[PDB]
RNA sequence: AGAGUGUAGCUUAAAAGCACCCAACUUACACUUAGGAGAUUCAAUUGACGCUCUGA
């Protein structure tokens, strides 16, 4: 049988910006520093705060606000990065920053003949190419820019089948280090997407099921 | 060498006496009460989520090597090698502010 | 899931004080951590 | 007794196992002793992530050797704990990674080097 | 007077008593028994039972065990039963809940010990 | 002179070639549980035993 | 479209027992102690609700 050999890759960025946190874990991190302060054992910082004043107290008997007040204009100073650019934008689906707290998965329009498909990235191995080799190839082909991404092993992820000619679809799974991601407004329509407009430009049987190894978080 | 830094610091002896007072109600031992109940079901609806996680994606890459290996019986031998760029692998860990 | 290992407390009993100082390396990166004398942000020259 | 069927009903020492490179041979692959380095300038999130990932290794039956730590550094303090690994497969070495991967808190690193 | 088995001292527990009170601590139910060196049971009394389930917040906490002590002990009091021993490990000796369903018996009127066997 | 055993002999299934794969006994309790459920099985050889020896209803219950 | 079907993770358990999670002692694990969450898909042995496999 002849089977048309197809490879693909499930590209990953892993988020540099931490998750916001559950309202229950709010009250739990509260209370951690609640009972985290109710058995710690003198910090010198009140040491020179709070004996330093009951003996101020017995010289006009007879500073720590100055470094909390430093402290707290100091923090008024240095405004922070602000972790949404996310839906100030919320249409710039091929560009890297879309979200900053989740992953980030690389997906792209193909059109065929018979087909006109919005496909995971794929690519046509030879048996002479390693499978791999075949995924590092899939790498600087499609985007055409100068990333940086990261394989883990031969091991495959997620395999779809599909005939009309044989064929097979394998699934890998690449994680991107860095990218130096050239001129991000490419005529291609790669897009980034959390999770849930992968249940929106896939629908078929081969595509509505590639989340199960999608790392969901 | 075996030395370690798990030895308590010796200023940590003789000025005991900011917080000798641990007094709280009823009310907020209820509080904390169901913060830790409900914070240990929060918990164990994490890890059966991770572990529906590894199960499915556990059955999904060893159906995927059976699939590879009664299609192409020259590349599941190896899919099972091993690389050697795993050996100085590296990943600091997430931030709030992107640079 | 980057808050499981982030809800913690000191396991020891011989410990002080210490306070979510704000602390940036050179990057205008943000992360808490703990630190002796309140401090509210950090930067390595 | 040597001659009764009940003989050696009582035997139990070869119950307990009572007593290093890779082993990657030909169709069974495995990884050797690892070292998983997590240094951070907490003591908190580093020993309570090695908690997290050594109850990860229990939960997934990995033999893990030690869980020992390293000494701090005069710098501000940078924290070290090691958690050795010896034993994975193919498929379990990319979905045991991608967990400590998609798991870390906040800014402490990784290390999957492995001895000496 | 009559005999206990003596022996058996290499090995937990002693079968050496009349009547024993052995304690069932499970995942979800705390469950009390009263046997004979036979092993026939003779009084039980579990938390897998409507009768004392329905009156019960948790069917495991320190106040499964001493309900489950007061209802133990007081249907050994009407089997005329009044000495069981309790030989508990070390650590489940030193439990609060064991503790607690001790002087749940001995408030009962169960004595916890046994008299010796007259030769 | 080996007479073989007349049933199974005991420790024979759990009996690999990788016990650290095999996950232990971590307590004495669960070595107590099991330990009394071969107690009370009855066995081949010579032992101790041998000389000395609705819906509504659930519903109504859950609800309550 | 058909086939296999079905108790919380597992059960030739009948609302159970092990699994599981937090808290404490432990660097940590483990033990142990204190707590926590659990289920027989819906109707009359039978049909129809949910999953898996084979189809187009």
């Amino acid at each position: 049988s002849p089977w048309r050999l197809l490879g693909a890759l499930c590209l990953q960025r892993p988020p540099v910006v931490s998750k916001p946190l559950t309202p229950l874990q709010e009250e739990m991190a509260s209370l951690l520093q609640q009972i985290e302060i109710e058995r710690s054992l003198y910090s010198d910082h009140e040491l020179r705060a709070l004996d330093e004043n009951q003996r101020l107290a017995k010289k006009k008997a007879d500073l720590a606000q100055d470094l909390e007040d430093m402290w707290e204009q100091k923090f008024l100073q240095f405004k922070l990065g602000a972790r949404i650019t996310e839906a100030d934008e919320k249409n710039d689906r091929t560009s890297l920053n879309r979200k900053l707290d989740r992953n980030l998965v690389l997906l792209v329009r193909e059109k065929f003949g018979d087909q006109d498909v919005w496909i995971l990235p794929q690519a046509e191995w030879q048996p002479g190419e390693t499978l791999r080799g075949t995924a590092e190839r899939t790498l600087a082909t499609l985007s055409e820019n100068n990333m940086e991404a990261k394989f883990l092993g031969n091991a495959p992820c997620g395999h779809y089948t599909f005939k009309f000619l044989g064929a097979k679809v394998f699934f890998f799974k690449a994680l991107l280090l860095t990218g130096d991601f050239s001129q991000a407004g490419n005529k291609g329509h790669h897009v980034w997407v959390t999770k849930d407009e992968l249940g929106d430009y896939l629908k078929p049987k081969y595509l509505a099921q590639v989340r199960r190894f999608v790392s969901d978080l | 060498i075996p030395i370690e830094d798990f030895i308590t610091p010796l200023k940590f002896l003789d000025k005991a006496r900011e917080r000798p007072q641990v007094e709280l109600t009823f009310e907020e031992t209820e509080r904390r009460a169901l913060l830790l109940k409900k914070w240990s079901l929060y918990k164990q609806q994490e890890r059966k989520m991770e572990r529906d996680t590894i199960r499915a994606m556990l059955e999904a890459q060893q159906e995927a090597l059976e699939e590879l290996q009664l299609e192409s019986p020259k590349l599941h031998a190896e899919a099972i090698k091993r690389d050697p760029n795993l050996f100085p692998f590296e990943k600091e860990g997430p931030h709030y502010t992107p640079p | 899931d980057s808050s499981r290992a982030s809800l913690t407390r000191v396991h020891r009993q011989a410990y002080a004080r210490l306070y979510p100082v704000l602390l940036v390396k050179q990057d205008g990166s943000t992360i808490h951590i703990r630190y002796r004398e309140p401090r509210r942000m950090l930067a390595m020259p | 007794y040597k001659t009764k069927p009940t003989h050696g009903i009582g035997k139990y020492k070869h119950l307990i196992k009572a007593e290093v490179r890779a082993i990657n041979l030909g169709t069974d692959y495995e990884y050797g002793v690892l070292n998983i380095h997590l240094t951070a300038y907490d003591m908190t999130l580093a020993e309570s992530y090695a908690q997290y990932v050594h109850n990860l290794c229990n939960s997934l039956s990995i033999k893990v050797e030690e869980s020992y730590a390293m000494p701090t550094k005069t710098i501000l303090t940078t924290h070290e704990r090691v958690v050795q690994i010896s034993g994975l497969s193919a498929t379990f070495a990319e979905i045991f990674l991608e967990i400590i991967q998609s798991s870390l808190p906040e800014g402490v690193r990784l290390s999957v080097k492995e001895h000496t | 007077v009559a005999r206990k088995e003596r022996g058996w001292r290499t090995v937990f527990p002693s079968r050496e008593f009349w009547h024993r009170l052995r304690v069932i601590r499970t995942q979800h139910h705390v469950e009390a028994l009263v046997e004979h060196q036979n092993g026939k049971v003779v009084v039980s009394a579990s938390t897998r039972e409507w009768a004392i389930k329905k009156h019960l917040y948790s069917t495991r906490n320190v106040v499964a065990c001493e309900s489950i002590g007061r209802v133990l002990a007081q249907r050994c009091l009407e089997a005329g039963i009044n000495f069981m021993v309790y030989q508990p490990t070390p650590w489940e000796a030193a439990s609060d809940s064991m503790k607690r369903l001790q002087s749940a018996m001995t408030e009962g009127g169960v004595v916890l010990r046994e008299p010796q066997r007259i030769y | 002179r080996r007479t073989p055993p007349l049933g199974p002999m005991p420790n024979s299934d759990i009996d690999l070639s990788n016990l650290e794969r095999l996950e232990k006994y971590r307590s004495f309790d669960r070595y107590r549980r099991r330990a009394e459920q071969e107690a009370q099985a009855p066995h081949w050889w010579r032992t101790y035993r041998e000389y000395f020896g609705r819906t509504q209803q659930l519903l109504e219950r859950k609800q309550a």
